[PDB]
């Protein structure tokens, strides 16, 4: 469930073809808005333990706005996925 | 500067975009007449009525000051009603932010001058605060509490006055500072104009074609309010006022200040309490519903006839309201103001989204 | 908003002359009368009407008011 | 003279911060002023009403409000007329006006005493010492007529011989009259009447020192909470080299 | 604290202790003539006999 | 008192007409004129409250 | 909505050491909110006709529904406003806030203000000393040469303070503290362009840290320890800072033999008592307050705080404790030695900050070698 | 002023602890009591002798007028 | 107010002097009269409305200070009702 999560939020960089359009709110977001050059969502495991989360590349002045909107994508999430965006996941 | 000096406003703007400013100078006006009179005026119902008339006979120049605010508050009203129907009639209220705004504006310049006019505690002073308060009866389970509450009693009373002078004194202050945010929210967008057409293509600076075309504006309400002030400054007053308030009467022809007449005609045509209470809030906070009615492809009413037609009959209807609620409530005067009562918010909410959807169709779009 | 920054316009020539080279009243009543007679013309059956209408109703509901406070109306 | 004597300070049961006037004291206080001090002095902003639930049941404060006649009025005939008192009278006044009373004490002028207490450093403690201070003048002290010593009035001539006395009244509940009892009384209720409000603020003031005791080290905690994030941070340098 | 606070303000506006000290009032009949409608001021309002 | 149209009470502030009873009749008033508590006592006396 | 509310709240950055005495600044926005809620509630009850001014006030205290609560908290209120002040402005001299100009000479209109404010207000109640300090501080204007005289009769509407002047003072306190709310917002947005100053005196654009949550949760915490302070005054001893004589309503007659000043205008008192001279005393008393406006071009330390002098720090503290000396000798009678010693503490006051101060920085600046 | 404008910084590492696995009153007295000690000692000296002045000043005039006031035999 | 207006400030004094006001309290604490002088108001016919309803069959003559600004027409109205008095109409009968 955590790699759909994962999934629904995505990846980003400034050479993909979407912009815009990508289905992902913070790849959306990201590229109408130029927040970052990049970004990934990861779920690194280890045998008892890992590390959820995800990492950017911006611009000095975009940093807040990028932690702003991904965080609010986690917290979507969790109160409300909806089932299609989670069978695109 | 940027905020006034260079600020780009459209070329064709005409005599009504000012009323604007017109609207500062009668606040600014109120503020200052006002101040002066509250350094001689005291609350206490013993003596509120014989300050006023020291105020007119002994303070140096203080006739001129009370009429110049007494006039200046129907000043003010005819220029709300101006700036209010240049709105409606252009779509300034698409301007959405500034528009609501604007309706608080409205209700508490409403509620000032209904204050500031029981402070001399006349007949009229007295009655007034004794209806109006008590339209909050008309709220079911606490109305009468909320009532007694903004009395401080079970009647209009001392209590009452020297609340009411704070109130008003207050108030305006208030309504300054909504006034400033009612700009802020303009100057994102700039100025509408006559032909409701975006004005990008030709804007003008503020200064000097609209800083003395203002100033030229200015000396006309002056002339307007001068008038009134020293040829006829009980013109637009009411004798019953220069009567002490009496609690054990009411005078038997008494009626509300000229620009209430209409929304009290309203009321009157309703038989029922809290149905002419609810009609009378709404003959006001129908303005907030406005933009929702909007159906025309265009912004102004400069090229839709058929909307020009039924806004001047809005506005005929509104003359009509306000002769009314100057009558007695006999026959047939009690018929008439239910129809203009009706065909008021026919109107607003039927009428005219139905002619703006007419003339669409006429257009082919 | 502010000059500089409002919107895009190209191919566009504007001539104008000093206020001190010029007449402020050029053709005042010669052409201003003409004007604000074909403006008010323009207008009437528009602004008129509704007003008619209230000055009918007006004056019947005043008759009618004093008729019935008569003995014979 | 110009020399001037303080009063001590008496240990009032209402000292305390969080002391309570004493309410029968209040009430045989208010039967000294009634019996003794309101036939000079008058005390024009406490009402009958505002003894009920003091020192005074609703029923006893009616009945104290119609022992005396007030004016009233105009009637139907607009004149003026007398009539029992009632709860919201205000104490009767002894005189018509301040020019009145001087004239019926030597040209002296009996205070309002509704707030002599807050109005006179000292308080209770200088009003209770004045009226239990008079004494002889002093070798080479003479006044004259209409003045009497008393060591603690500024300059020590005062115009009110002395009040009170043993068995100046008799109190309700047969509490011996003695002159110091009467002083304390009338001065326990003198404090109310200058502060009515007494008994509650310092109701309140408990309240509000228990709601702090409670709410200044929990929000002390949320903000070291917070700062914890930069009280224990650590900074190392690492410049290239 | 809020609610004792707001409540105490709120309260200030409320009738005055000297506003609610009321009591009845003895009208004499006899000067009202047959057909009159006579008013008085009582508890702040206007009492027809 | 003695106008309306019921010879009781016409109440000119929205034209409210009351009958002599104090009831209403006509207009937008919901209630009838309150009716006080009151006790006809000695003499040719009410007293009211 | 968000913006302005946000950045100029929210992520306002802050240095990251500024002490309690940072606190002062939003504890006098407290203060001012606090006097004009509990000032709109007693304007509700209060009447200005001297025939009824000193019953509407006893009215409030005794039958308004917690009247008693509300008028002790304006005038306790009035007190902590004027604590603050003092500690706002001692902060700033001590730690060289003064270098931000705009944001300082604002602030000198802001004392003047509320010293202006609260003398009106206290002259409301019609009591002894509300009537005698509105003769006395109006008079002050009839040492203006020439028109002097004009200028006061003309405040007062007559020629003494009388029904006109009660009437016309109501309404300038009225209308004054949201002048002064005014007035402080533009003190806050000279105060943005540079940030705050802290202890050290040396910038901290190295170090700063979001307002929100640290120090919206230190305001509070401020917040509420003043609101302890102020309720301890007004509910176990709402008179202590009070004066007995204005519990006696006002007697055109008779001036009270003892006479003195509300606390907060003791040192000032003190410092114009010690001329034996009326023009003369008037231009020490105005001076004593507006050569706060000066302490800039008096400023020779190479630092700007005074943390890291020791000299510096000496000489503020005499001049703390010569105010308070100050304020205790303008309680007390104009009598021998205390004669002597208010003008002693008079000149010592003005020589402190003309010369010893401007000296001690030179000296200091001499001993670390710049 | 805001961040990402404020100044430059070059090769600071700052180490940090979430609120929620740290103590707020980490020893509060055993290390808060004699850092309060150490601030009132390194200030006393500046902060206190002006007030003792005052103090002397304060108790000398208020004797001298006391005195003034009594007993002169002439 | 009458001085410079319609009489000189000697005739006005005259005028006030014409009537005995009521002053006090004097320093016995009463009240007496003395004469009218020009800070005086116009005396009142009676000491209160009941007083003046009492003598005048229960009606209340107004204050006059404001009567005209007081009343629709003004002293169009006020000479008309001076100068209109007549015999009621037949079919008419007033109480007394
Ligand atoms: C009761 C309410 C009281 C409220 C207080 C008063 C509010 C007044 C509103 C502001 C109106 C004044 C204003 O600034 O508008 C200028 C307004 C615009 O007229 P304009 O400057 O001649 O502009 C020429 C037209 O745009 C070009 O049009 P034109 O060629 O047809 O000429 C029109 C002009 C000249 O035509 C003739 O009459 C000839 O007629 C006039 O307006 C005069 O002039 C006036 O209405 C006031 C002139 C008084 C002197
Ligand atoms: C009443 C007068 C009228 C004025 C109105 C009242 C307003 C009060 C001014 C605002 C100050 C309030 C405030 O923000 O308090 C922060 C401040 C919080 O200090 P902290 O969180 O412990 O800071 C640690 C120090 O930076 C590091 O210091 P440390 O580790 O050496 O320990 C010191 C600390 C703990 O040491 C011990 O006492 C143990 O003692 C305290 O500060 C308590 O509390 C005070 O300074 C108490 C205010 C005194 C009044
Ligand atoms: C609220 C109660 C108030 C009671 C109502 C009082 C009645 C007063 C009515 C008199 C108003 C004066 C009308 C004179 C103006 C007539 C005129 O020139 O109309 C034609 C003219 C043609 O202009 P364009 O289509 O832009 O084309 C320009 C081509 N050169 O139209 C205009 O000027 C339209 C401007 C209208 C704005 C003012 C409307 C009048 C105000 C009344 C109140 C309005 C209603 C809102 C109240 C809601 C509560
Ligand atoms: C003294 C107290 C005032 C008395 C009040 C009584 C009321 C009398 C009303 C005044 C009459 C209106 C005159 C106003 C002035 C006229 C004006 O400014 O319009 C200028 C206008 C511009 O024409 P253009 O062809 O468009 O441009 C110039 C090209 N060569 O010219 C005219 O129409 C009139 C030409 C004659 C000049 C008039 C005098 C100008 C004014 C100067 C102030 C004079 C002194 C004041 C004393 C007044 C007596
Ligand atoms: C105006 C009239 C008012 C009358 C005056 C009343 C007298 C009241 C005096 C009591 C003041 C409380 C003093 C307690 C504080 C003592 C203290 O801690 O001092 C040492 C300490 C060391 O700090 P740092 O150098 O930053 O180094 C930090 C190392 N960890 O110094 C400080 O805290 C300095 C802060 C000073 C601000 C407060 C000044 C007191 C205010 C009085 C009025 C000021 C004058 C301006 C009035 C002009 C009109
Ligand atoms: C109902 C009538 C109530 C009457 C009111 C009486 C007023 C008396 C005032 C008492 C004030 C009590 C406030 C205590 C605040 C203690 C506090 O928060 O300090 C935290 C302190 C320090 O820990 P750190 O080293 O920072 O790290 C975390 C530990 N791993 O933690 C402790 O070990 C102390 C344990 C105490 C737990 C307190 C929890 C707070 C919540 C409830 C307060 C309830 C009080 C009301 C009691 C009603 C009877
Ligand atoms: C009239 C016969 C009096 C009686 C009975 C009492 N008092 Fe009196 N008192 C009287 C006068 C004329 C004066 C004025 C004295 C002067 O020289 O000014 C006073 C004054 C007081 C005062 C005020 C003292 C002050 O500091 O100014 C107090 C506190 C006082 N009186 C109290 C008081 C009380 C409580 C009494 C009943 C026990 C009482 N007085 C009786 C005249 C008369
Ligand atoms: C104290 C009252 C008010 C003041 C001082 C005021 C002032 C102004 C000013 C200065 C302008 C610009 C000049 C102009 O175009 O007229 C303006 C524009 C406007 N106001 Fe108001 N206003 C007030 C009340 C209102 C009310 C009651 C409404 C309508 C309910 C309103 C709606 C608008 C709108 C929509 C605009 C934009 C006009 C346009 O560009 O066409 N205003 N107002
Ligand atoms: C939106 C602005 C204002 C409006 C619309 C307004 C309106 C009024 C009205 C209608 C009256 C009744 C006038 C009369 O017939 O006597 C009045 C009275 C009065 N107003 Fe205002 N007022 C305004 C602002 C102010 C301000 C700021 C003050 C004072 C600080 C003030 C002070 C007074 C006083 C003291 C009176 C009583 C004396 C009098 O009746 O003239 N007003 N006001
Ligand atoms: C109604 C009065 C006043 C209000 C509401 C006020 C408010 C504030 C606020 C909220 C701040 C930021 C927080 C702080 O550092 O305390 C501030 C800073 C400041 N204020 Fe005031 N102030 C007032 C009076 C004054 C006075 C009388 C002076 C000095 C003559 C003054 C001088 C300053 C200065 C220079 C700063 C910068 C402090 C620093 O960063 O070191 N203020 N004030
Ligand atoms: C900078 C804010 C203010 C200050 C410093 C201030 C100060 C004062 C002072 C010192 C007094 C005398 C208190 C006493 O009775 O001992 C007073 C009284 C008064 N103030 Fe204020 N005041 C402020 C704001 C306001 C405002 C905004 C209003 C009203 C809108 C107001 C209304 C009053 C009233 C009604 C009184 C008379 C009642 C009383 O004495 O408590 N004040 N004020
Ligand atoms: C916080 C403690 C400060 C000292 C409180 C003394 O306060 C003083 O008490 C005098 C009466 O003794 C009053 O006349 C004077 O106005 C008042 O400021």
């Amino acid at each position: 469930a955590l790699q759909v999560a994962n999934a629904i939020i995505g990846h980003y960089d400034c050479t993909y073809g979407g912009g815009a359009h990508l289905s992902s709110p913070l790849a959306s977001i990201a590229a109408t808005n130029k927040l970052c050059q990049s970004f990934q969502t990861f779920n690194i495991c280890y045998a008892d333990t890992g590390l959820l989360g995800a990492h950017f590349v911006c611009d000095h002045m975009s940093i807040d706005d990028m932690m702003f909107v991904l965080q609010g994508q986690w917290m979507r999430l969790c109160t409300s996925a909806t089932e299609s965006e989670v069978l695109r996941g | 500067n940027n905020a006034f000096i260079d600020l780009p406003a459209p070329s064709n703007i005409s005599s009504w975009w000012n009323f604007g400013s017109l609207l500062g100078i009668c606040l600014i006006l109120q503020i200052l007449t006002g101040l002066f009179l509250a350094m001689h005026y005291t609350s206490d119902t013993t003596t509120a009525f014989s300050s006023v008339t020291h105020i007119c006979r002994d303070v140096n120049y203080g006739w001129i000051i009370r009429y110049m605010h007494a006039n200046g508050a129907s000043m003010f009203f005819i220029c709300l009603y101006m700036h209010v129907g240049r709105g409606l009639y252009y779509g300034s209220y698409t301007f959405l932010e500034t528009w609501n705004i604007g309706v608080i504006l409205l209700l508490t310049v409403m509620a000032t001058a209904f204050m500031g006019y029981v402070l001399p505690w006349g007949q009229m002073s007295f009655w007034g605060a004794t209806v109006i308060t008590n339209l909050l009866s008309a709220i079911p389970y606490i109305g009468t509490n909320l009532v007694e509450w903004i009395w401080g009693g079970f009647s209009v009373d001392k209590a009452t006055l020297t609340r009411f002078f704070a109130f008003h004194f207050i108030l305006p202050f208030i309504i300054m500072a909504i006034a400033m945010v009612h700009l802020l929210f303009l100057h994102e967008t700039g100025s509408n104009n006559p032909t409701g057409i975006s004005s990008d293509v030709d804007k003008i600076p503020f200064h000097p074609y609209y800083t003395i075309k203002d100033i030229l504006g200015a000396l006309l309400l002056i002339l307007a309010l001068m008038l009134l002030v020293l040829f006829a400054p009980d013109l637009l007053g009411d004798p019953d006022n220069y009567t002490p308030a009496n609690p054990l009467n009411t005078p038997p022809h008494i009626k509300p200040e000229w620009y209430f007449l209409f929304a009290y005609a309203i009321l009157r045509s309703i038989p029922n309490k809290l149905g002419g209470v609810l009609a009378l809030a709404f003959s006001i906070l129908i303005l907030a519903l406005i933009p929702l009615l909007h159906t025309s492809k265009q912004r102004s009413m400069m090229f839709r006839p058929l909307s020009q037609c039924l806004f001047w009959a809005l506005v005929a209807d509104l003359l009509t309201l306000t002769w009314i609620g100057g009558q007695p409530v006999e026959h047939p005067y009690i018929t008439i103001g239910q129809l203009a009562s009706v065909l008021y918010f026919l109107l607003i909410l039927v009428l005219m989204p139905t002619a703006g959807t007419i003339e669409n169709k006429l257009l082919k779009w | 908003r502010q000059f500089g920054h409002l919107t895009r316009v190209r191919h566009v020539i504007t001539y104008s002359l000093s206020p001190f080279e010029q007449r402020a009243f050029p053709h005042y009543f010669s052409k201003g009368i003409p004007n604000v007679l074909r403006r008010t013309r323009a207008c009437i059956l528009r602004v008129a009407p509704p007003f008619v209408a209230f000055y009918l109703v007006y004056t019947w509901g005043t008759q009618e008011f004093e008729k019935s406070k008569r003995k014979n109306p | 003279s110009d020399l001037e004597l303080h009063p001590p300070s008496y240990p009032w049961s209402h000292r305390g911060l969080l002391s309570s006037l004493d309410h029968t004291s209040i009430r045989r206080g208010f039967q000294v002023y009634k019996q003794v001090c309101s036939s000079c002095h008058s005390m024009d902003y406490v009402a009958y009403r505002h003894l009920v639930g003091v020192c005074y049941t609703e029923d006893e404060a009616k009945a104290l409000a119609e022992e005396v006649e007030v004016q009233d009025g105009p009637n139907e005939d607009g004149e003026m007329f007398m009539r029992p008192g009632k709860l919201s009278d205000y104490f009767p006044k002894p005189y018509p006006n301040p020019e009145a009373a001087r004239a019926a004490n030597n040209g002296a002028l009996p205070p309002d005493l509704s707030y002599i207490v807050r109005a006179r450093h000292g308080g209770e403690d200088y009003v209770f010492s004045l009226l239990t201070g008079y004494c002889e003048p002093p070798t080479g002290v003479s006044l004259r007529e209409g003045l009497y010593f008393n060591p603690y009035f500024p300059g020590q001539a005062i115009g009110m011989a002395p009040p009170i006395y043993n068995e100046v009244l008799e109190f309700d509940d047969g509490t011996p009259a003695t002159m110091s009892q009467v002083a304390k009384d009338v001065c326990t209720f003198l404090r109310w009447a200058a502060e009515p409000e007494h008994d509650h603020r310092k109701r309140m003031g408990l309240k509000m020192l228990l709601m702090m005791g409670l709410l200044l080290p929990l929000v002390y905690a949320m903000k070291r909470h917070k700062w914890s994030v930069l009280k224990s941070r650590k900074l190392a340098y690492r410049p290239p080299k | 604290a809020a609610k004792n606070v707001v409540s105490q303000f709120v309260s200030s506006m409320s009738a005055s202790a000297d506003v609610l000290a009321m009591s009845k009032i003895e009208i004499k009949l006899s000067d009202i003539p047959e057909g009159k409608n006579m008013a008085f001021k009582w508890r702040g309002k206007p009492l027809f006999v | 008192a003695n106008a309306g149209d019921f010879g009781g009470y016409y109440c000119p502030c929205h034209g409210s007409h009351y009958d002599a009873s104090g009831r209403i009749r006509k207009g937008p008033a919901p209630l009838n004129l309150e009716v006080p508590s009151y006790e006809f006592t000695s003499d040719d006396m009410v007293i009211v409250g």
